[PDB]
């Protein structure tokens, strides 16, 4: 999840 | 008929984002320059994935009322998508973004990346069933949009929230197939038969990735760990 998370907030 | 104002702006806004994806130079170098061995040819493959991850993510945050979502079900969302999308985004890359040349060599690097054939016919199969379609522009970024917004993903906690965005996509793909294509009455149930075969890649995928727990070649930690 907290590559996606990453991503996703950016 | 045609597509009502808030129905071509709402296409307008899919079309736009879909646009901007492109799958960059040092990878169809890659495709080009570097070893036949079933390492490279993975390695070029791994490239792919963790690209396509990255497009995906930044599609799904200009969908419409997408980041009006709880930031739970938008990751939910990506999760349970990102695999039926990577299909869809390949079919389009090998029949219409690379060259007959560049794509029968990505063919190549594919059936002799270490993969089982298991893993690979289906795919090829997908491809052709896809290609066979003619699809547009349109079609290819509705349906796209269609599988990230399916409301009946694991792990989804306000399933009525993705169906208010999903069923105008639907609509808008269905108006589209009565406009372009009104001597086929079934182009809408042929672009629905594609969405049920996407589905079955899912099983397919989780299985390969299960076989390779005990693989010091193919396991790749960053895509493994999430899917
Ligand atoms: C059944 C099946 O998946 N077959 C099958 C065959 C060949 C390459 C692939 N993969 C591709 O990415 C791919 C690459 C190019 C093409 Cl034209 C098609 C597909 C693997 C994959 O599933 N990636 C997912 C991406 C989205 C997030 C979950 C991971 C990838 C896993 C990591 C190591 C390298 C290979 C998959």
């Amino acid at each position: 999840h907290q590559l996606l998370r990453y991503l996703l907030d950016k | 008929m045609e597509l009502t104002p808030d129905q071509q702006t709402l296409l307008h806004f899919i079309m736009d984002s879909y646009n901007k994806q492109r799958m960059p130079q040092e990878i169809t170098n890659k495709i080009l320059k570097e070893a036949f061995s079933a390492e490279e040819n993975f390695l070029i493959l791994t490239e792919m994935a963790t690209n396509h991850v990255q497009v995906l993510v930044e599609f799904t945050k200009k969908l419409p009322g997408f980041q009006t979502l709880d930031h739970e079900d938008q990751i939910a969302l990506l999760k349970g998508s990102a695999v039926e999308a990577m299909f869809l985004r390949s079919a389009e890359i090998f029949n219409k973004k690379l060259p007959s040349g560049h794509s029968d060599l990505l063919e190549a690097r594919i059936r002799n990346s270490g993969i089982s054939d298991e893993y690979i016919t289906p795919m090829f199969s997908f491809y052709k069933s896809i290609g066979e379609l003619k699809m547009t522009q349109e079609e290819y970024a509705l349906l796209t949009a269609i599988v990230i917004l399916s409301p009946d993903r694991q792990y989804i906690k306000d399933r009525e929230a993705v169906e208010k965005l999903q069923e105008p996509l639907l609509d808008v793909l269905q108006k589209l197939c009565k406009i372009h294509q009104p001597e086929n009455p079934q182009h809408f149930a042929c672009l629905l038969g594609r969405l049920t075969e996407l589905r079955t890649f899912n099983h397919h995928h989780a299985e390969m990735l299960m076989s390779w727990r005990v693989n010091d070649h193919k396991f790749t930690p960053l895509l493994c760990e999430i899917w």
